[PDB]
RNA sequence: AGCGUGCUACUUAUACUUCACCGUGAUUGCUUGACGCUUUCACGAGUAGGCAGGCGUGGAGGUCAGUGACGAAGCCUU
RNA sequence: UUGCUUAAUUGAACGUGGACAAUUGAAUGAAGAGCUUUUAGUGGGCCAUUUUUGGUAAGCAGAACUGGCGAUGCGGGAUGA
RNA sequence: GCCUAGACCGAGGACUGCGGUUUACCUAGGAUGUUGGCAUAAUGAUCUUAAGUCGCCCGUCUUGAAACACGGACCAAGGAGUCUAACGUCUAUGCGAGUGUUUGGGUGUAAAACCCGUACGCGUAAUGAAAGUGAACGAAGGUGGGGGCCCAUUAGGGUGCA
RNA sequence: GCGAGAGACCGAUAGCGAACAAGUACAGUGAUGGAAAGAUGAAAAGAACUUUGAAAAGAGAGUGAAAAAGUACGUGAAAUUGUUGAAAGGGAAGGGCUUGAGAUCAGACUUGGUAUUUUGCAUGCGGUUUACCGGGCCAG
């Protein structure tokens, strides 16, 4: 621009920040987010299927199962602002979830061996409790859509 | 730097009335009162009803 | 090297600062129950006095009597209209009033005097008699106070005692109590409080401000509907 | 939109500085924007606001209104402080043993004050030996002597001096100063 | 400068500071001192009385050197004496010796009587004096010697 | 979807409320920049006109031991 | 105190000394009060409500107070000083 | 007193303050935590253009101009408050009851710089047509205010320039 | 008039009217009036020759540091105009704001750190790519 040479009294040190308040407190989920419920997944690529809640992990987010062999949707994360939490519930109380955390779903193609064998004995469990409600199984393997007249803001979930 | 409401911070509420914390404990904003059952206009105040 | 000296300074004088910080709240609790106790009393002078009042009522209802109650010795009036096209003399008397833009609130005390003048900016302004409660919130949200010609936030019951403790106010509920029933501090606590600027009313005004209230418009006295609408407006 | 009961963005009116670019009159500035700012003595703050002044503002003050200044009762070894020049006064038939601080001495001033067994100092001096200006006496010299005076506020009846070159019987004279010829006023 | 002046920040602005509707004219009101009677005699009456009319006698030829005559005062009588030699004058002047001051070899016709003299007799030689200072003079034990 | 009248909600100015940034005035403090740094509040329409702070040009004293035939100046150009 | 005034030791004006202390004698406000110098442009105006004169009246002519336009954009009156 | 939906914003930048829960921690003198994607780019700006909305030709005199008032078809270069004599206010500077070296003389590295002094101008006395006369009763006056300084000890007193 | 030395002056619409064959060309019966007009290049080396053309000329070629210097001559602005390319266009066009679309531009994997695979050089310096720490931006 122009010949004004900087002057010594323009430091470069970069002041620390002030000390901050915001210490945070935990994540209060809706009243609809019981283990059990059966979630509708509104984005990502399992966008529209109807799946099992199990567990809030630590992270914020919500386990889910589909199970895999009904859906084809796996042990997952969601978030709970992308999910229409229904009515209808499942017995979760015989399925043993603890061992699913943040750091299991840790990043790190192919499937870990662990992964597929926590699926398949999740997947037991839940299609144990599934095959007692009829046509769970199959509203479950479902894909989930707006019909033409459809309204959301009348309709009971 | 930054004005904070005490009718929404409830810091800066007890920060300004300390009594505001004893107006909580006592329920002073629902305070019943002891009283007896009566009515004093059955008698020429229903002047108001006709005349 | 000069890290730890710096280091060391501030920890010396963060210590010592830390013991000044124990004196002196120590000494400050004292005065926090003091006003704690003043708070209390003039809640309960309040609701001893509302319930002498209607036991007044019910007895003179009861005795073949009409209780006439106490003229309302305080008003707070605001400033409806914009600043253009005013005549001198009521712009003269909002100027006196402090009430030198739209939706500026101030409170009087009504004399004879105080009352000529309101009739004066009445085709201006609404005003009423206002609630303990509407005191109190128009104080706490948009309460200001008048320190060295600044306008400066109510935030701290210290700038309350440094600016009016000559006239025994030592917390924002002793200006309320002051303001509301109108005490013999009235006009320095007051002129203290800078205008209130409120915004405008949700909900709106009604289809045309700028003729009585009476007449269905805005201005004028209310009396107690100014409590509805600083509500609306604060 | 604001009714405005007085006008917005007025300057002071003072002088927050002296109107002077000379060098050394900013450094006893910058001395007592320090006093001013920090001893909370009434002198310092004097001192500050009238190195400021310009000069009509700050009249010469002859050595004979400081001898006149040094004979009030209690006041024989008050220090005399002028912010200006200290002018000499030949019609002195005597002049005291002082201490007078100045901005500046005229030849016929400084030598009579040392003659007479006093002392001129400047006004850094005096901040040494009186940082709070104690036991001092400021002098100031005739503001309303200057000429442009004379014709300030002129006209009828006024009593001032006419703005004009030369000076005789045939130079604004004649009609309007003598009943004579017309009028007088 | 050319570059301090107001010219340079009028431009731009159509009448250079001079007005649209009073206008900037060749001599609206006349030249010099046109109209002292009449347009201008607000002017003259308020700012110059007495400029019209004669007061007064003429004098054709007048010579100022007759009428030079530059005063002194007597408090500033002593500026004569020798600087030098002030201060030994005022402690040993006596009527049997005092200082002779010829005022009139300093450039001064009238020896004026402002101010106060030392209590010293002086003898002041001078065309003219005024009547106080003469008395102020043999006050204080001097004497005033007349010159041409 | 006209006339008189009552009611509920709604629409939106550079106006009002809270916040950010610019400038102006004031204001708090400050012992290798005090013609400087800093705290805070209020205010901002404008022809004629006044003042202030700046941008640009021909030439001049000083300085950058400044740029330049390995390309100055000028000229055209999302 | 006086050269003014009273028949006066009466008065007049200006004074010495003493008494009445912060509710020092209504309200409200006061980006403080007071003071000075110097100089620009301007010296065709017009409009609205109300008072009002001449005139049948006029988007006519003339006064009173205020507010405006002129000098001013913005929202509304479709449009419009 | 309690529950609940949304929008906009996040200025500041070690600590310092007021509170609350109890020499600890907090929601209490201004947004952090965590995760994903992008860095051949998500992001932002400009130019052209389309669309929506608003937008009358500038300058001028005028109460009033887009005017059916006047100049202007277009472009480049030139183009208008200057200098001088004498002055008013304000300001800076030097010296100061004085001040101004430059008419002139000296000198010179030659229209420069440096130096010199008698006079003279203005100032230091006014007033009267003029002849003329010509500025201390007093601490160069008194009274009411008056910054600053001094003695005090809320107050009060002393001294009080402009 | 003659002879000199200078300038905070002007720089070809300026400075005298004239920087040039300027009081010239030209006008007017006449007295008088009175311009416009400087710059190739260091040097003409001012383009031989061949070819097309009636010729001027054009195209090859040649000289030149440059012909983007050819006596139409340094640089070569704007108005105005031709061609090419891009775009728009129902009784104007032009403008502001906003976003879209196309074009252009900008920016942090930083002067990123640790080693490392691996390579050009003077035990060491520059590159490189894989890991981890951490960082930039846009977002949930
Ligand atoms: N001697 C008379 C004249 O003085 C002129 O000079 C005068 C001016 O240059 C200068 O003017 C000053 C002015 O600067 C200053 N700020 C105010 C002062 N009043 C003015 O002086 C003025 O008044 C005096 C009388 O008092 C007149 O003699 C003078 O002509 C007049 N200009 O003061 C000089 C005093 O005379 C010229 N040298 C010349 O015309 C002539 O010599
Ligand atoms: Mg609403
Ligand atoms: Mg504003
Ligand atoms: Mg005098
Ligand atoms: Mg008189
Ligand atoms: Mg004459
Ligand atoms: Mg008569
Ligand atoms: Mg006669
Ligand atoms: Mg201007
Ligand atoms: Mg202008
Ligand atoms: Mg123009
Ligand atoms: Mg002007
Ligand atoms: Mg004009
Ligand atoms: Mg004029
Ligand atoms: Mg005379
Ligand atoms: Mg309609
Ligand atoms: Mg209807
Ligand atoms: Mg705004
Ligand atoms: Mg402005
Ligand atoms: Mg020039
Ligand atoms: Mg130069
Ligand atoms: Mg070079
Ligand atoms: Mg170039
Ligand atoms: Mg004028
Ligand atoms: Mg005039
Ligand atoms: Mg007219
Ligand atoms: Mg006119
Ligand atoms: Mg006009
Ligand atoms: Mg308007
Ligand atoms: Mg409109
Ligand atoms: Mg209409
Ligand atoms: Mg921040
Ligand atoms: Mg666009
Ligand atoms: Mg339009
Ligand atoms: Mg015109
Ligand atoms: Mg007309
Ligand atoms: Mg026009
Ligand atoms: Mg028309
Ligand atoms: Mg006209
Ligand atoms: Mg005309
Ligand atoms: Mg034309
Ligand atoms: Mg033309
Ligand atoms: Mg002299
Ligand atoms: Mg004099
Ligand atoms: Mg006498
Ligand atoms: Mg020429
Ligand atoms: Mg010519
Ligand atoms: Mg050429
Ligand atoms: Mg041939
Ligand atoms: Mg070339
Ligand atoms: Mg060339
Ligand atoms: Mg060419
Ligand atoms: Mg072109
Ligand atoms: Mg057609
Ligand atoms: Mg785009």
């Amino acid at each position: 621009m122009s010949q004004v040479a900087p002057k010594w009294y323009q430091s470069e040190d970069v002041p620390a920040p002030k000390q901050t308040r915001k210490t945070a407190r935990p994540q209060k989920l809706r009243a609809s987010l019981v283990p059990g419920t059966v979630l509708i997944l509104l984005a990502g690529r399992f966008r529209g299927k109807r799946v099992v809640y199990l567990k809030n992990l630590e992270d914020n987010t919500l386990l889910v199962s589909g199970p895999f062999k009904v859906n084809g949707v796996p042990l997952r994360r969601v978030n709970a602002r992308y999910v229409i939490a229904t009515s209808t519930k499942v017995n979760v109380s015989g399925v043993d979830v603890s061992k699913f955390n943040v750091e299991y779903f840790a990043r790190e193609k192919e499937i870990k061996a662990e992964r597929v064998a926590d699926q398949k004995s999740v997947d037991a469990a839940l299609l144990s409790e599934i095959k007692k409600t009829p046509l769970l199984k199959q509203y479950l393997a479902a894909s989930f859509s707006l019909k033409n007249g459809d309204r959301p803001h009348l309709l009971k979930f | 730097v930054l004005k904070k409401n005490p009718l929404k911070n409830k810091q800066v509420l007890l920060r300004l009335n300390p009594y505001a914390k004893a107006y909580a404990a006592e329920k002073v904003g629902s305070a019943k009162v002891e009283q007896a059952k009566v009515k004093p206009s059955k008698g020429q105040f229903a002047e108001v009803l006709k005349n | 090297e000069t890290l730890q000296k710096k280091e060391k300074a501030q920890q010396k004088t963060a210590e010592e600062r830390a013991a000044a910080k124990k004196v002196r709240k120590a000494a400050n609790k004292e005065k926090r129950k003091v006003i704690f106790d003043r708070a209390a009393a003039y809640q309960k002078e309040y609701t001893e006095a509302e319930r002498s009042v209607i036991k007044a009522k019910r007895d003179a209802k009861a005795s073949n009597s009409y209780y006439v109650d106490a003229q309302p010795k305080l008003v707070f009036v605001v400033r409806i209209k914009g600043i253009n096209k005013i005549p001198p003399k009521p712009r003269k008397v909002l100027q006196l009033l402090r009430l030198t833009q739209i939706n500026a609130g101030v409170f009087v005390r009504l004399t004879k005097a105080t009352s000529e003048l309101i009739k004066l900016a009445e085709p201006y302004v609404a005003y009423g008699y206002p609630s303990l409660s509407t005191i109190r919130q128009l104080v706490y949200k948009r309460g200001f106070g008048k320190v060295n010609k600044q306008r400066i936030a109510l935030s701290d019951n210290a700038i309350i005692e440094a600016n009016l403790g000559k006239f025994n106010i030592l917390s924002i509920e002793d200006l309320i109590h002051e303001i509301y029933t109108v005490g013999p501090n009235f006009k320095q606590v007051s002129n203290f409080l800078w205008p209130f600027k409120l915004s405008n009313p949700n909900g709106g005004f009604r289809a045309r401000k700028f003729q009585h209230f009476i007449q269905g418009g805005d201005t004028g006295n209310r009396e107690q509907f100014i409590n509805a609408l600083v509500k609306q407006m604060n | 939109g604001r009714d405005h009961t007085s006008k917005q963005h007025v300057r002071s009116g003072h002088r927050t500085a002296p109107k002077s670019d000379n060098v050394y009159l900013q450094l006893l500035v910058k001395l007592y924007s320090f006093l001013a700012r920090r001893t909370d003595a009434p002198f310092n703050k004097v001192i500050l606001k009238s190195l400021f002044l310009s000069k009509i503002n700050r009249p010469p003050v002859s050595v004979s209104r400081i001898s006149r200044a040094l004979k009030q009762k209690g006041a024989a070894e008050k220090t005399i402080v002028v912010v200006g020049t200290v002018t000499d006064d030949n019609r002195l038939l005597e002049f005291p043993k002082a201490t007078i601080a100045a901005l500046r001495f005229t030849a016929g001033a400084k030598d009579r004050i040392l003659k007479n067994g006093g002392e001129a100092i400047t006004l850094d001096q005096l901040a040494l030996r009186a940082p709070k200006g104690q036991n001092t006496l400021i002098v100031r010299g005739p503001r309303n002597s200057r000429e442009a005076v004379r014709h300030f506020g002129f006209g009828p009846h006024k009593g001032k001096a006419p703005r004009i070159l030369s000076k005789g019987r045939k130079f604004e004279r004649a009609r309007g100063r003598r009943r004579s010829r017309g009028f007088k006023v | 400068p050319t570059r301090l002046t107001k010219t340079r920040k009028h431009r731009g602005n159509v009448s250079a500071g001079k007005g649209r509707i009073g206008k900037h004219r060749k001599h609206p009101g006349g030249r010099g001192k046109a109209g002292g009677q009449h347009h201008h005699r607000t002017n003259l009456d308020k700012y110059h009385p007495g400029y019209f009319g004669k007061v007064g006698m003429r004098y054709f030829h007048k010579q100022q050197n007759h009428f030079w005559r530059p005063e002194i005062n007597l408090d500033k009588l002593w500026t004569l004496v020798d600087s030098e030699k002030k201060d030994e004058y005022l402690s040993k002047s006596s009527a049997s010796a005092a200082p002779v001051i010829d005022t009139l070899a300093h450039g001064y016709g009238k020896v004026l009587g402002k101010g106060r003299l030392p209590e010293v007799p002086v003898i002041v030689k001078a065309r003219f004096v005024s009547k106080l200072a003469e008395e102020k003079i043999r006050a204080v034990g001097g004497v005033v010697e007349l010159v041409a």
